[PDB]
Order: C-alpha cells, then structure tokens, then sequence
C-alpha cells in the first residue's frame, strides 16, 4: 500500500544506509 | 507506470529520508510501480558492500524477503529488445552532443520500451534518452 | 557451453582479424555459443556511432539480418536471478581486492548463471569472477 | 556452420570496423 513509508521503517531499524 | 532509478528506493533508507520522496512513493499504486534487473543488481550489490556486518546481514534478510517481494512479477529485464532501443539512445545522444551512461542508459531502455516514466534524482541522461522522467525531490 | 564477450565477436570484423580467434570461431558448433543481451547493446551501439554512413548502413544491415539471426533463441538476458550472481560475484572481488567493473561483472553473472565458458581477450575481471573463461588469443 | 568465416567475410566487404 505505501511504499514509501514501508521502506522509511527499514531504514530506521538499521539505523540508516547509503545505497 | 513507474520505473523507480536506485537513488529513489535507495532514499527511503537513509538516516534522515527527504519526507517528499518518501511521501511521493506512498501515492503510487504498487501494482503500477516497476523495477529494472539493473537496479535490484546495484541495490543488491549495495547491501553486499556495506562495511557493518550486523547491518548487512539484516538488511540482505529486509531486501530478499520483504522489499523485493514488493516486486514480484515487475522486475523488468535487460533483453534483446531492449538492447536495441538501448543502442538507439545513446548514439542519438552522443551525435547530438548529449551525455548518457551505460548504467542510465540500460534503465531508459527499459522504461522506454515499456512505456513507463523514470522516477530518479538525476533526470539529466534521461531527458537526452527522450523517456519521461519524473523527480520526486520536486512537486 | 561458451558465452561470446564483444572483444572477439567483433575481431573478426576489424580489417586485418587474428587468424588464431577466426579459426577458434569456426571450430565451435552454434547450437553451443551464446551472447549475452549486454554484448548485443554494446554491438548494436558501436555499429551507430560509425563515423563513414555507408559502412554504417552495411553493417547494420549484417548484423540484424545476418549476424544476429545466429544466435536466435541465444541471446541470454540480464534478469533477476543474475542480479543475484552478480551482486555475489562484484561484492567478493571488491572485499578481496579483486578488480571487476560492471560491464565485465554484467558478462560474467550470465555465464555463471548459465554454466557458460566466457570467450574473451580481456580475461583479468572474469578470472575474479570465479567463472570460466577462454581467451582465443591463445592456444 | 562456420562462425569466424562467416563474420570475417562481413568485415571484408565493407572495409573493416572497430567494434
Ligand atoms: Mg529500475
Ligand atoms: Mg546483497
Ligand atoms: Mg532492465
Ligand atoms: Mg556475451
Ligand atoms: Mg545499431
Ligand atoms: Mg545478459
């Protein structure tokens, strides 16, 4: 459904990446 | 139809996400939102990269089992076809005086041959590769 | 089974070709040599930059209705399985201090994936890649 | 039957190329 925040919750669990 | 470059799924991921983007990609309708071969490789390569073990590994889990399956069924590859359009656009632009990369022009083949609009930061080679673009750092 | 890189597909068209790579060539049974979607790109954009129109219109026709027709049914693309092979391939070369750039990583995935033995002048990135190669150049 | 031939042929009637 949202894309976006899907990923956003990702990248917060690991603490952020730069890809 | 969407075809999202890696620095737009990439984004999301950052430390502090640009809140447009990450808003814009939550109007899409997934069902209309692809993926090139070319970026799941860069984006898997990416993950195989990264310095932080623990990160990695976690990370590798969240791409294959829960971002990916996202995709399933629209992960367009790189063939013969669009090997033919890929030529055609960056000659055209090299002999009109235009830049386009290999890595940029493998993604602008495959969203021209399938009719889809690039979403990507950077809309330089993809405005010279004459395939719709959009910008999601914009309104 | 072989995988035909773009340095020796296209010896054979440069004005004085190497014997030795010609000859390889014609030992090979068709049914068993492949190309990757990459190398026809490649082939394809090279033959559009040509310099002299006529050549360019020459070839183009060769390679469409001559060349291609060769490999039909044989021209491997770059799809999801391989980005996989290839973020694996690209990924250990870099943490062991392997040198593999993207085309040539693009090239070797393929052939890993598909068990194929890569025909090649330029043998240095594929030997990185853990995948067999060939160089026709030699013996 | 004959790959190299048959390509080499190709580069001798239009002059060669750089590919
Ligand atoms: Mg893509
Ligand atoms: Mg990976
Ligand atoms: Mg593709
Ligand atoms: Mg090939
Ligand atoms: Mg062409
Ligand atoms: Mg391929």
């Amino acid at each position: 459904v949202r894309l976006g925040s899907m990923l956003a919750s990702i990248g917060q669990e690991i603490g952020g990446v730069e890809l | 139809m969407i075809l999202l470059d890696t620095n737009v799924i990439s984004e999301p991921l950052r430390p502090q996400p640009n809140e447009r983007v990450v808003a814009w990609l939550d109007s899409l309708i997934l069902e209309d939102v692809y993926l090139s071969a070319i970026t799941v490789a860069e984006l898997r390569l990416g993950v195989a990269l990264l310095l932080n073990g623990k990160k990695k590994n976690v990370l590798h889990e969240r791409l294959e089992q829960s971002i990916l399956p996202l995709f399933a069924g629209r992960i367009l590859p790189f063939d013969e076809p669009v090997a033919a359009i890929y030529a055609q656009i960056r000659s055209y632009a090299k002999t009109h005086g235009k830049e386009i990369a290999a890595a940029d022009g493998y993604i602008a083949a495959t969203a021209k041959q399938h009719s889809l609009t690039v979403a990507t930061r950077d809309t330089g080679s993809f405005f010279a590769a004459d395939v719709a673009v959009f910008n999601p750092w914009h309104l």
